[PDB]
């Protein structure tokens, strides 16, 4: 029988700073045990300082990003070139995903940008459009490897203040863009080592009030 | 797909 | 389906079909409503050119929409039956979804909505 | 897994990758797929890791007892016959795919064994998930009358094809050279082209970070 | 849903309906009324698939209430049962049929006679002196075959019903948290508060 | 998921966990399982995260349209029956929703309606919904009285989620508390189970199964 | 009905400078229902430590089986079994049940008393040996543990530092798995002293 | 696979393709499907590579033990041993075998053993997936008491067509000639047989 | 829901300094039967694009008709149909990619794997893949079916990343493609010796080569192979 | 079979076991004792597949009674539980495994300590302050987590058990016809007749 | 079924067996599988009897309406109409059709339409269950620009082998000759073709 | 179900 | 599952 | 199992 779904592998990672946000993804595209591309980007500038990635089944991922980009274009036309806030984008994507509730988009979606107070924001979605704002989210094949590391290093989970008898927690604080990119690079090198569908290249999109900057880093190609 |  | 726009504007800004409908009302037997301190009373005229009538079975001028709301009318008797039937159905539909009988204002607003729809729908007077 | 065997004028060379997997996860980044059946008969194994190891050790044990009984250096055809009869008996339920190679009084030999108990003869062979990547290189570059240094180069190149292009294969290249009239040389980690880059950060925790409920000395002595 | 009983006696119809609403390994509620009044002298108890039961009951209730207003007249129990059967008889060959089984207890004011109708989800209608739905019947029918007399009073009918509930509480595997009992007679519908 | 809502002298107590799962994978510990439909209406979520979140947000739109059209806040009965009539239309399509519509109106008083995706709609004084409902019921039922104080009722609600958060593998993260009065709903904070468990264990002297 | 994920649980082992660490969670459940918060998965036969994840009836059975075998070993050899040798015994014993296996993920840890070399190893249910310099992971949160270990770990950690690294690796991995957690135990193993620490972790 | 054996004036000739497949992947492109069970008794193997090798190895064992006790076995005896294994284990084997041998009394003889385990003595036999495409050609072209060169051409042209049309057949055409003169191995490369 | 009947095997392709090369054998398989030997699976669109198709041949012939119709439609009311408003490889690909994904989404796919090779109007090399699922990806080397497993490894030894494309000549690139076609003939049981090859160069344009044959094959070593182990004769 | 509970307190172990034996839609018996005395100070409650439960219980009982006669000595509760676990651990890889789940409540006379062991049909053994089997646990574990203290008296333990039975009678779907309660202490095994 | 069409100097010849089967029962032993869709456009039907008859009847309708408006259709046009029906309804049809016609410009033309609904223009075509057995024979024996007598012999010998080996093929060999001269029906009985 |  |  |  014809199976309409496939798995194109790869993994994505979103972290929110005080006045910035990053959305990182590996550039490897696979089917089964074959590499399709070593550089096939899946993190996209969608305009209005929103970056988006829909990792999983690449066909459904491209379709969704395409529809959301188109949604942004028509929002400008219908509402006098008004900027689409990250919260409003998130709700719009929920309706896109839930629209196909009975033939879902087989992808995990993360958007990043700045909220209306100029502070870093990350939103993550399940395949059928349940969503939540977070400081931190990994998605895709190596999500189960990266996410617990982020809990430990970003949100300082299970970390107590030395000599306080495990009574005072390590205080939450915003990370610098330099510190966040270190965690992203170490997250992906670690994921590449232990997951066969992750490697080749890492592409990071950083979102500040000044716009969308890119950074690229080599990963192991085995 | 999440469950609660 | 018959599509013709029967209710349309005239140069002076009148909809003649709506105004000619009011003439049919003016022809109809008199109906009066007076609300007291703790009651409402609906009085209705019945023209006396009809003797040898059977007042047991002849349609009564005041109709119950629900157990708590009544509707009297003036104008075309046959037209009134269609409004009453729709109102009675909406009364039961409201109880089914809101778990509460209609207010008099809500039931009125519905009947009024139906009358309005027939003033800018194609193929209907 | 990627394993190859290549024949040259005075012997045979077998090579393998060093990746062990549990589904999409890399269990071992440097595991040994090259097994000694006898001093001058070596085996490369693909398939169920335990099955290839167990069947290699059992025949290796029986070959040693046979060698002591007959007062003769063991023959490759003996290892081949005992393996294929054992694998056939279990109707493919023992998932061992092996390239058997070695030198004996009869000369140099190269065979492949499939889990169901079929054997093949050849001058160049490849087995495992990366066999098609490896066989592409072998079919492109192999010729009659290879030297030792040429056969090692061809064999390691065929493994590298697997490492890079196959998700099942990765990490390092193990080689074993069995030349007539010489001791077999086992070249563990002959190539290491997948060294992990320096991490961006040290995740060494301040002492006392972890909250502790109880301490106690364990008694290991009598 | 599970236990719904009905006993027609001399001058009334008595409907007993279990109070338990169970989902999984949790009794969510122990005070559920599995009945709707269709008209002043007609009561319908219902049991079956979750959601379908109430949705079907309230749909029938709305239609009978509409007829009552339109004609300023109460439909006979026979007429209501025939209407309900035809709705179920349509349902069974639908895309998703109503999986609802009903008893209709009514007092016909024209005949001065109580009437009990048993209708299953297929649209199988029967008039009975006593009826039940689901596994309840497997106990109550043989018990009523023995103890039932056609000329019994409402008080005798309630004692006969107590005998059924006691037998069900003894031999039924599931806790159905007792029954709500309602009497349909010439004076209409009233609920027995202490059972 | 574990959600409870119970009725007492002082109004309604609503308590929920914050855990979202994808099988044995803990997707999140910071999920909002209570939607504030309006100042006097609360909705709880259990089952499919997308199904609950989408349709309870939609229910809020329908409740807003009601008060625009009827110049009056929707009844808890009417609000619950919009959602129950919606899911009933989808019956057999595979919506998974376990829901409590909790709120106060003048005509009804404090009211709780259970609504699930197979179309069941029940009015009641106590409900627990989710994978950990039985664990919550155990603690809630054995300590519940009508005459509980607002302080005691808030704690019992919080303690009943903690109970389920502990035993049920698919419940935990944090406890979100709400109190519904005649004046509307009042938020009584987010309580991380990480700190709340040890705090309760020490102060209450309970949870003797655990290595202290 | 997947034997390896009915009861749940995790084991992790790490090497340091002249020391090894092995750690496990304390949960035993029946799918969603947590039953016991005292179920230790790490045992020891002399100075050789064995952690076992998977079906709890087989965890208990194998512990009893290896105690039996190491006791006879010691009586006949007149010395305690070494980690390298015990690893081979575990592998033999698991592959003996090749077509009816124990649903377990065992992990050997210990210091060779002769050479003083730190040693760790892991196995599949069929007995395949996974030897490692750095770390071994096992259980329902093995993905999580692989992610934590591969990022946090660095070579030649001192016993007190290695304790922090393994503890944070287990705790954060367990908190992302429904069937793992409910308490944790960490063994720090030096040449001739062993410290056992119970960790404070969230109880959900 | 495409295999055949043909009797002629001086003895019998065995022919086969050289291709072994898993799915549409060619595992071995230089397979030797012509295998010796005795000095002048050979067989062509089709079906499961594992099953046919196991059977051939056992038959070679039985005929070696037969030779030790009762001297050279007949081609009929060899076919009977193949049949016994194939028939009695029909439920667990996928092996179509053609047995061909040269006696000095009986000259060239061909026995075919299909899946069932039945025995059929024929002037010539064809088997394997590629055989379906050459039933028409082989029936029209085969003659009894052909010369060596005629039989080599008949087999070469036949397998050439089988290889051309069947995806499962390919590589070189191996042949084995069984006469009083002895045993001769022949090989024919694509560049020759493709353009026949 | 389909099942493919008459099928075509590997399509292989790579970029070089000035353009792209694409090749595919001339076989239409009917399961294991090598039924049709005169099938062209490279279909040029204008003078700047070649579409290589593998999978079901009936669905391939349908796509041929769509592309033929696309050229006609583009010419309608278009004075610059043979200039600035000529069909680009990127346009032809995005059209097919849209159709493939629409057909999978209606659970009635075109049972194909498609590689669009061409040169854009600004001289940029275009090479992108799309299949029955509507999955798209681009890479210096692309291949379908067995090609993905055996051709890509060989072609990636020439062009391993982007920076290697300017260093690769048409002589080197074509040699690699012709070698890959030989390897596929050795090892793919549903391949043929006869194939077509197309070069789209930004200077010399479209060069379409028909009736090519795999040659310089190594078979001689086969004579030395006797039995499966112990046999010496 | 269905409901079996166990509570270890300061000086005793208390086993509660449901009295209902149901087959189909009929409660065949409402007075069934789902327990065997293995030795004077060791009691085993059991629940699971029909036939298997009693057959397994009596088989264990016979073996422990044989050991008692042979050595003129009572096996410790720890020893009995280890023996029972190994029998089930063998069973699970048999042709037809015993589908029986057991609680073993015993008083160790050497340690002067009550001990409660929970063993499932796979041979999964755990020592607990309180244990349950089947769906009962889903209610009783969270309730006992709250109300249980380790230093409680036998009378406090019985009140804590009444709290569990009340919760199960309220929220469990099936009628289990109450429980038989037995206390294991330094003076042996006795049955509470009024519960 | 065994069907084939062969182009030659003067035009094209269509050949077929005469057997229709349900299981191993021969429902009709004198079937006419050669059917007219236009004066000099004929087809050979293989697969479902019901499906091929329904398709042929529709194509005949389309070409009759084509002729009324635009005069005589090309053999390519007829093949295109067959393809359209077969391709667009591939999920519900089991029909392998060979379309053969004689234009005065294009002379003899043969188009084969397998199950897929794909079109293939060939010098000759073979189809049906019996075709598998004569791929080898037909490939070796077919020549372009044969005479009428040569083409009749080629078809007779080919179908003779197909009938001999295939249980699903049998009865008489029907042929239809399409030339400038007109339309000629030929029949050959078992007693003739069996002993070729 | 007649075939040809 | 090698075949010939 | 672990594969290679
Ligand atoms: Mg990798
Ligand atoms: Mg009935
Ligand atoms: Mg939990
Ligand atoms: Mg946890
Ligand atoms: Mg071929």
């Amino acid at each position: 029988q014809f199976n309409p779904y496939g798995d194109n592998g790869g993994t994505i990672l979103g972290i929110a700073g005080e006045d910035f946000a990053v959305l990182a993804g590996d550039t490897r595209n696979i089917t089964d045990y074959s590499i399709n591309s070593r550089y096939e980007p899946k993190v996209f500038d969608c305009g209005d300082n929103i970056v988006m990635s829909a990792n999983g089944f690449a066909a459904d991922g491209d379709a969704l990003v395409k529809r959301f980009k188109n949604s942004v274009k028509w929002y400008h036309f219908d509402h006098n070139d008004k900027k689409l806030s990250i919260n409003s984008a998130a709700r719009n994507i929920q309706h896109l995903l839930y629209g196909k509730r009975f033939f879902p988009y087989y992808v995990h979606t993360i958007i990043a940008g700045l909220d209306e107070d100029g502070k870093g924001a990350v939103y993550s979605f399940d395949p059928v459009g349940s969503y939540e704002r977070e400081q931190c989210r990994a998605g895709g094949a190596a999500a189960s490897l990266i996410m617990p590391f982020l809990d430990n290093q970003v949100n300082f989970k299970n970390q107590y203040e030395p000599g306080t008898n495990g009574k005072v927690k390590k205080p939450l604080k915003y990370l610098s863009v330099e510190e966040v990119i270190k965690l992203v690079r170490d997250s992906f090198t670690s994921a590449t080592e232990r997951h066969i569908q992750v490697g080749d290249g890492l592409e990071i999109l950083i979102v500040t009030k000044d716009g969308v900057r890119k950074e690229f880093y080599e990963l192991k190609r085995d | 797909f999440l469950w609660x | 389906g018959y599509d013709r726009a029967l209710s349309i504007f005239s140069p002076d800004g009148h909809i003649f079909q709506v105004e000619y409908a009011l003439e049919a009302v003016k022809r109809g037997t008199c109906a009066v409503g007076v609300k007291g301190k703790n009651c409402v009373v609906l009085g209705c005229e019945r023209r006396s050119t009809l003797k040898l009538q059977d007042t047991r079975i002849t349609p009564s001028k005041v109709s119950k929409i629900d157990s708590h709301v009544v509707l009297s009318f003036s104008g075309l008797n046959a037209d009134s039956r269609i409004l009453i039937e729709k109102a009675r159905v909406e009364a039961q539909s409201h109880r089914l979804t809101l778990e509460d009988p209609v207010t008099v204002e809500y039931l009125t607003r519905y009947v009024a909505g139906v009358q309005q729809r027939y003033t800018q729908s194609g193929g209907v007077r | 897994t990627t394993i190859v065997g290549v024949k040259f004028n005075n012997g045979v060379v077998i090579a393998a990758d060093t990746r062990s997997t549990q589904g999409p996860i890399v269990a071992d980044k440097n595991c040994a797929k090259l097994h000694r059946i006898s001093p001058k008969i070596w085996c490369a194994g693909a398939g169920t890791a335990a099955d290839t190891e167990a069947v290699t050790q059992l025949i290796g044990s029986n070959i040693e007892l046979h060698s002591l009984y007959t007062s003769r250096e063991p023959r490759v055809v003996s290892a081949l016959q005992m393996l294929k009869q054992h694998l056939f008996k279990y109707q493919g339920h023992i998932g061992a795919y092996l390239i058997v190679a070695g030198v004996d009084p009869t000369g140099s030999h190269l065979f492949s064994i499939h889990a169901h108990g079929s054997t093949d003869v050849g001058y160049y062979l490849s087995l495992g998930s990366g066999s098609l990547a490896a066989m592409a290189v072998l079919e492109s570059h192999w010729k009659q009358d290879l030297t030792k240094e040429e056969a090692i180069k061809l064999a390691s190149d065929a493994i590298q094809a697997g490492i890079w292009n196959d998700l099942g294969s990765g990490s390092n290249v193990d080689v074993c050279v069995m030349e007539i009239g010489k001791d077999a040389e086992y070249l563990r980690n002959y190539l290491t082209p997948n060294v992990r880059e320096e991490k961006q950060k040290s995740y060494k925790f301040p002492r006392g970070t972890t909250a502790v409920l109880k301490e106690s000395i364990v008694n290991i002595c009598d | 849903m599970d236990i719904i009983l009905g006993i027609r006696v001399q001058d009334s119809v008595i409907l007993a309906s279990s109070k338990a609403v169970t989902r999984g390994i949790s009794v969510l509620k122990d005070s559920d009324d599995k009945t709707r009044q269709l008209s002043p002298h007609t009561l319908m108890s219902f049991a079956g698939e979750a959601g379908d039961t109430v949705q079907f009951a309230e749909y029938i209730q709305a239609n009978i209430q509409l007829y009552s207003i339109r004609e300023d007249y109460e439909l006979s129990p026979q007429a209501v049962s025939s209407f309900v059967r035809q709705e179920l008889a349509k349902s069974i060959r639908s895309r998703r049929p109503y999986q609802v089984n009903v008893l209709i207890g009514g007092y016909d004011k024209k005949k001065n006679k109580p009437e009990l109708y048993q209708i299953d989800y297929l649209g199988t209608k029967v008039e009975l002196p006593y009826g039940a739905h689901g596994y309840s019947g497997f106990y109550t029918f043989s018990l009523l075959d023995h103890h039932y007399r056609p000329d019994m009073t409402t008080e005798e009918g309630l004692d006969l019903l107590k005998l059924c509930v006691q037998e069900l509480e003894k031999r039924m595997p599931m806790d159905f948290k007792g029954v709500i009992v309602k009497i349909v007679d010439k004076d209409g519908i009233r609920q027995v508060d202490d059972f | 998921t574990t959600t409870l809502a119970f009725r007492f002298q002082g109004g309604i107590i609503v308590a929920v966990d914050s855990r979202a799962t994808a099988g044995n994978w803990v997707a999140s510990q910071t999920v909002k399982k209570v939607i504030e439909i309006n100042p006097f209406l609360l909705g709880t979520m259990a089952g499919g995260a997308a199904d609950c979140q989408f349709w309870e947000t939609w229910l809020g739109s329908q409740c807003r349209l009601h008060e625009l059209r009827e110049k009056e806040r929707i009844s808890v009965a009417a609000a619950s029956k919009i959602l129950s009539n919606l899911v009933y239309q989808y019956k057999g399509a595979g919506l998974s929703m376990g829901t409590m519509i909790c709120g106060y109106t003048r005509k009804e008083g404090p009211t709780i309606y259970y609504v699930d995706s197979d179309g069941t709609r029940l009015k009641g004084d106590i409900f627990c919904v989710g994978s950990g409902q039985t664990f919550a019921y155990g603690v809630l039922d054995s300590n519940y009285k009508w005459d509980l104080s607002v302080e005691d009722a808030l704690y019992l609600g919080k303690r009943s989620i903690l109970a389920a958060a502990h035993r049920d593998a698919y419940s935990g993260g944090s406890v979100n508390l709400y109190h519904v009065t005649e004046d509307g709903w009042i938020y009584h904070g987010n309580h991380d189970v990480g700190e709340l468990f040890w705090k309760v264990k020490e102060e209450e002297g309970s949870f003797n199964n655990v290595i202290g | 009905s997947d034997p390896s994920s009915i009861n749940g649980g995790i084991v992790v082992a790490m090497t340091g400078k002249d020391c090894v660490a092995i750690a496990c969670d304390l949960r035993l459940g029946s799918q969603s229902l947590g039953v016991s918060n005292k179920f230790e998965k790490i045992f020891h036969y002399g100075h050789v430590f064995l952690g076992i994840t998977g079906l709890a009836t087989d965890v208990t059975t194998l512990n009893e089986m290896f105690r039996y075998k190491t006791n006879l070993y010691k009586l006949k050899e007149e010395r305690a079994i070494e980690p390298e040798t015990f690893t081979q015994l575990v592998s033999s014993s698991l592959y003996e049940r090749r077509f009816g296996p124990y649903f377990v993920g065992p992990v050997v840890a210990g210091i060779n008393s002769k050479s003083g070399k730190p040693f760790i190893a892991g196995f599949d249910l069929i007995g395949c040996i996974d030897e490692a310099k750095d770390f071994i992971v096992s259980g329902t949160a093995s993905d999580q543990l692989f992610g934590m270990c591969e990022s946090l770990y660095e070579p030649n950690l001192e016993p007190e530092d290695l304790f922090e690294t393994i503890s944070q690796a287990l705790l954060n991995a367990a908190d992302r798995d429904a069937l793992s957690g409910w308490g944790a135990v960490v063994y720090i193993i030096k040449k001739d002293e062993v410290v056992k620490r119970y960790l404070k972790m969230r109880q959900d | 696979t495409s295999i055949m054996a043909v009797t002629f004036k001086d003895g019998v000739i065995l022919g086969a393709d050289s291709r072994t497949t898993t799915g549409a992947y060619i595992a071995n492109r230089v397979t030797d499907k012509l295998t010796r069970v005795h000095d002048k008794i050979w067989c062509c193997r089709s079906g499961s590579a594992a099953d046919t090798q196991a059977i051939a190895d056992i038959v070679q064992y039985h005929l070696e033990l037969y030779t030790s006790q009762y001297g050279t076995p007949s081609t009929e005896t060899a076919a009977s041993v193949f049949k016994e294994l194939c028939y009695e284990n029909k439920d667990n084997l996928t092996a179509g075998i053609i047995v061909a041998g040269y006696d000095d009394k009986n000259k060239g003889e061909v026995y075919t053993i299909p899946l069932g385990g039945s025995v059929h003595k024929l002037p010539y036999a064809i088997a394997g997936s590629g055989s379906t495409f050459i039933y028409g050609y082989c029936d029209k072209n085969f003659r009894e008491n052909m010369s060596k060169e005629e039989t080599v051409d008949f087999i070469k042209h036949s397998l050439s067509q089988a290889i051309k049309w069947d995806g499962s057949s390919g590589g070189v055409i191996r042949m084995v000639v069984l006469t009083a003169a002895g045993v001769e191995r022949l090989i024919f490369y694509p560049d020759e047989y493709e353009q026949l | 829901t389909q099942q493919p009947i008459v099928t075509g095997t590997s399509v292989i392709s790579m970029k070089y300094d000035n353009g792209v090369i694409i090749a595919a054998d001339n076989l239409g398989s009917y399961g294991s039967l090598l039924r049709f030997n005169g099938v062209e699976r490279l279909i040029p669109v204008g003078d700047n694009t070649v579409v290589g198709i593998s999978g079901d041949i009936s669905d391939m012939q349908h796509i041929e008709r769509l592309l033929k119709d696309l050229v006609t439609e583009n010419a309608y009311d278009n004075p610059l149909a043979d200039a600035e408003e000529a069909l680009e490889p990127s346009y032809i690909f995005e059209y097919l990619a849209t159709v493939m994904y629409q057909r999978r989404s209606k659970m009635n796919p075109l049972w194909n794997a498609i590689i669009v090779a061409g040169v854009q109007s600004n001289g940029d090399q275009f090479l992108r893949y799309v299949n029955l699922l509507g999955v798209t990806y681009s890479s210096p080397t692309l291949a379908t079916g067995f090609g993905a497993h055996m051709a890509n490894p060989l072609l990636r030894k020439v062009v391993d990343r982007e920076s290697d494309i300017p260093k690769t000549t048409v002589q080197v690139a074509e040699e690699a493609i012709v070698n890959a076609m030989r390897v596929l003939y050795y090892r793919d049981a549903r391949s043929s010796r006869n194939f077509s090859l197309a070069i789209i160069d930004k200077n010399t344009g479209l060069t379409f080569k028909k009736n090519l044959q795999v040659e310089n094959m190594k078979w001689d070593f086969a004579k030395d192979i006797k039995g499966y182990g112990t046999q010496k004769i």
